[PDB]
RNA sequence: AAGGCGGCCCCCUGGACGAAGACUGACGCUCAGGUGCGAAAGCGUGGGGAGCAAACAGGAUUAGAUACCCUGGUAGUCCACGCCGUAAACGAUGUCGACUUGGAGGUUGUGCCCUUGAGGCGUGGCUUCCGGAGCUAACGCGUUAAGUCGACCGCCUGGGGA
């Protein structure tokens, strides 16, 4: 219905779930699919599998604009890095660009305490 | 503590020549044209006790070199404190 | 330890 | 000695992202070290080389 | 006296407008009994990052040598102006006078 | 000086250290009371308010959960103006001076040298890790002493009560 052929993935990675996200240059939204909804919950959403199935979901919904030359946008410290890159390449895309968009502070707010267990 | 012209003028105001620099009389002088030259900064700046503390080291170093003139010869002791205006 | 210590308060003894 | 404007000599101590490569790698001396830092944030104000490799 | 490497940069829509502000700036200087060392014009530059949504920002840099009279001034009338988007000061240790490096290679 | 102090730039201002000489001539050391500074919490007045977070709200946990864990959240954290003057305020070593084998370094200068390289040779200020003699109950200290001495001041006299 239309024709952009450039993909951005701002894919988000925290410790407790995974989210994909394919959207253009311009900020308009194309599509997301979460690890939640993906049969893993709890232990099995902080899976690295779970990020493998996330990131194929997700180009399905996506190839209605007919998307070839993506860009890949990583952000956060979580798991399953890797495994939702290569399920990108096994969706049938190009891969063209992959930066770390992890937000880095300049010590700007206070962290939290500590978790003693 | 202060520029160079007027280090060298004061040292030529109180000093018999040029060389005359080391004396008690001209050390007197130097400290207390800058505790007269911090008269205006510290008002201000009240909340600078860092600097205060070189403040109270040069009043407690012009207190003890009065002192040294005073049991020495009281001549030159009493030309000196009403020239820079000091007994209070 | 000080002898001029002494001069202005001696050994207190119990 | 050493200046802001010479942006060459400022490219062969950042890295991609604009972080400044400490004295361990470089093997540079830590008087230059303390100069060189302050350089770069002049630097870093005047737009002359980026903050990270987010932007 | 003191010596002053004054950095300011002019809005990139009114670049014309930068010979006037370096001859009216000038006799206010020149006239208290301050000097000058270097005036070199530099054209538009590409940024290393965005700054005021704009690009292409045109730099001037200076050296003065000139008394605290100035100093309270011209930084006042730099925030004043709206083409001024960034003012630096920056005393330096004696009066200089050498080419830039971006003069030496453009 | 210590508690402490970290974006950049300007203004005001403090001490420390090195080189070359000139100059005053013991002008010094030390400190009871006294004086000032002094982490953070807290208090008074008036502002400010993101995030974090006593009390407290809610959900799990559990025998109970008051705590832990999680979702929120006031005082406070921020600034001005005071007051409070306590810390494991520790190098758990009061200050000052004099000497007594030394290395690995760091930092900061200075002097000379086929400048024959940011080097060679010295020489002061600051600082860490080893270690001989010696000392110490051991641990360890060991040219920055807890080695050998001097000058002065503070403090301790079984534990608990306290
Ligand atoms: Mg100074
Ligand atoms: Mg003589
Ligand atoms: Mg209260
Ligand atoms: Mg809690
Ligand atoms: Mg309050
Ligand atoms: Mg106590
Ligand atoms: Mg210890
Ligand atoms: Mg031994
Ligand atoms: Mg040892
Ligand atoms: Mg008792």
């Amino acid at each position: 219905r239309k024709q952009v052929s450039d993909g951005v993935a701002h894919i988000h990675a925290s410790f407790n779930n995974t989210i994909v996200t394919i959207t253009d240059r311009q900020g308009n939204a194309l599509g997301w699919a979460t690890a939640g909804g993906s049969g893993f919950r709890g232990s099995r959403k902080s899976t690295p599998f779970a990020a493998q199935v996330a990131a194929e979901r997700c180009a399905d919904a996506v190839k209605e604009y007919g998307i070839k030359n993506l860009e890949v946008m990583v952000k956060g410290p979580g798991p399953g890095r890797e495994s939702t890159i290569r399920a990108l390449n096994a969706a049938g895309f190009r891969i063209t660009n992959i930066t770390d968009v992890t937000p880095i502070p300049h010590n700007g707010c206070r962290p939290p305490k500590k978790r003693r267990v | 503590s202060l520029s160079t012209e007027a280090t060298a003028k004061i040292v030529s105001e109180f000093g018999r020549d040029a060389n005359d620099t080391g004396s008690t009389e001209v050390q007197v002088a130097l400290l207390t044209a800058q505790i007269n030259h911090l008269q205006g900064h510290f008002a201000e700046h009240k909340k600078d006790h860092h600097s205060r503390r070189g403040l109270l080291r040069m009043v407690s170093q012009r207190r003890k070199l009065l002192d040294y003139l005073k049991r020495k010869d009281v001549a030159r002791y009493t030309q000196l404190i009403e020239r820079l205006g000091l007994r209070r | 330890a000080t002898v001029n210590q002494l001069v202005r308060k001696p050994r207190a003894r119990k | 000695e050493i200046d802001y404007k010479d942006i060459a000599t400022l490219k062969n101590y950042i890295t991609e992202s604009g972080k400044i490569v400490p004295s361990r790698i470089t093997g540079t001396r830590a008087k230059y070290q303390r100069q060189l830092a302050r350089a770069i944030k002049r630097a870093r104000y005047l737009s002359l080389l980026p903050y990270t490799d987010r932007h | 006296m003191r010596h002053y490497e004054i950095v300011f940069m002019v809005h990139p829509d009114q670049s014309e407008q930068v010979p006037g502000m370096i001859e009216r700036y000038t006799a206010a200087i020149t006239g208290a009994e301050g000097k000058i060392h270097r005036l070199e014009d530099w054209g538009r530059r590409q940024l290393a990052y965005p700054i005021n949504k704009l690009h292409k920002a045109h730099y001037v840099l200076m050296n003065v040598e000139a008394p605290q009279e100035v100093i309270d001034e011209l930084e006042t009338t730099f925030r004043f102006n709206d083409a001024v988007i960034r003012s630096m000061v920056m005393r330096t240790k004696h009066a200089v006078t050498e080419a830039s490096p971006m003069v030496k290679a453009k």
